[PDB]
């Protein structure tokens, strides 16, 4: 757990880490004392009942979070991290702009918001591939009509909390573990 | 794309609040829209890049908002450091600037300008811009220019940029003598005008494109004063 949660750098958004946690003792409530989560829901089963499980990191915006749930629109819930909508686990999330937010602006995470088809539950796209938004080709060259597939969160200090970065842990339950 | 921005002009007095708007004559698809500020004798400082995203150095004051065809720039507790002309620009299928909105009040990366400031007509305009903390052939960059005359406004010009060759991109008023060379020797690009007439005399810039900064001019050059006279 606390390689997940405590990790010195998280991941992009498209590039969402996946860590498969097998043969451990699962400890649900050590984490749920700790005040330090901002966000916390579980959908698919009670949480004060749960004492392979998989651990996806990474790190959004501040008006992303509503996005990562079952049956969510927007720009990272269709292009970047969409979730099923028989969901069985939980969404933790807490800010960290103590952590990801350098003085001169922090662009080392990245988005996508240029796909040209819905990505699927539990679907990752690495795919730097120039995006194509008018009628004549690009032929992977970025120009006039030809952007470039992903764009940096600007993550600084003295931006609104809506636009500060939140470290979000989602937690999939899919007897080895308990 | 036409940007009409609203107010004109706008006078205020610090610690109230300023609501400046853009409206662009169709939907900025691209959701490229930048707000900047031109204090008096400076060059164009990047406030907004990506519709809202701030920028560098750009205290929580600015806010901006909109999207599709209304854009509007919140600044919410006015200073006299603040006295400036707000612009506004996109890009996507073109690469158009705002009119302009003058407010009256009541960095690793360095780019320096060199060139003479008087040319004499029918002959060739060159400027160069010195490039240093980035590379001049770098992936994720574009090197343009841009000139501002009272006339048009701040008026693309063109741009250059390496990929896996190098790629030009110019503008229909200027594309019949227009040339962008960069040098990757001294890390610079320069700027050539083939035939000149006294309706070129503006201030002209050099600023850097960065793809994932919403393609934002978000570092500018010194600017240096061209006059075309016999």
């Amino acid at each position: 757990f606390g390689e997940v949660f405590n990790a010195t750098r998280f991941a992009s958004v498209y590039a969402w880490n996946r860590k498969r946690i097998s043969n451990c003792v699962a400890d649900y409530s050590v984490l749920y004392n700790s005040a330090s989560f901002s966000t916390f829901k579980c959908y698919g089963v009670s949480p004060t009942k749960l004492n392979n499980v998989y651990a996806d990191s990474f790190v959004i915006r501040g008006d992303e979070v509503r996005q990562i749930a079952p049956g969510q629109t927007g720009k990272i819930a269709d292009y970047n991290y969409k979730l099923p909508d028989d969901f069985t686990g939980c969404v933790i999330a807490w800010n960290s702009n103590n952590l990801d937010s350098k003085v001169g602006g922090n662009y080392n995470y990245l988005y996508r918001l240029f796909r040209k088809s819905n990505l699927k539950p539990f679907e990752r796209d690495i795919s730097t591939e120039i995006y194509q938004a008018g009628s004549t080709p690009c032929n992977g060259v970025e120009g006039f009509n030809c952007y470039f597939p992903l764009q940096s969160y600007g993550f600084q200090p003295t931006n609104g909390v809506g636009y500060q970065p939140y470290r979000v842990v989602v937690l999939s339950f899919e007897a080895t573990v308990c | 794309i036409v940007l009409t921005q609203s107010p004109g002009t706008l006078s205020l007095s610090p610690g109230e609040r300023a609501t400046l708007s853009c409206r662009a004559s169709q939907s900025v698809s691209s959701t490229f829209l930048a707000w900047y500020q031109q204090k008096p004798g400076q060059a164009p400082r990047l406030l907004i890049y990506g519709a809202s995203y701030m920028a560098t150095g750009i205290p929580d004051r600015f806010s901006g908002s909109g999207s599709g065809t209304d854009f509007t720039l919140t600044i919410s507790r006015l200073e006299p450091e603040d006295f400036a002309v707000y612009y506004c620009q996109q890009y996507g299928s073109s690469l158009t600037f705002g009119g302009g909105t003058k407010l009256e009040i009541k960095s690793q990366v360095q780019l320096q300008q060199s060139g003479p400031g008087l040319v004499k007509p029918s002959q060739t305009l060159s400027l160069t811009c010195s490039i240093s903390g980035d590379s001049v052939s770098s992936n994720s960059a574009a090197w343009n220019w841009i000139r501002q005359s009272p006339s048009r406004g701040l008026e693309w010009l063109g741009r250059t940029y390496y990929r896996s060759k190098w790629y030009n991109d110019y503008a229909g008023t200027v594309k019949s003598r227009i040339a962008i060379n960069p040098d990757t020797s001294k890390n610079q690009f320069s700027l050539h005008l083939n035939s000149v007439t006294p309706e070129d005399t503006a201030v002209y810039f050099c600023a850097r494109v960065i793809s994932v900064a919403g393609y934002a001019f978000d570092i500018w050059g010194q600017g240096t004063m061209v006059t075309v006279s016999s």
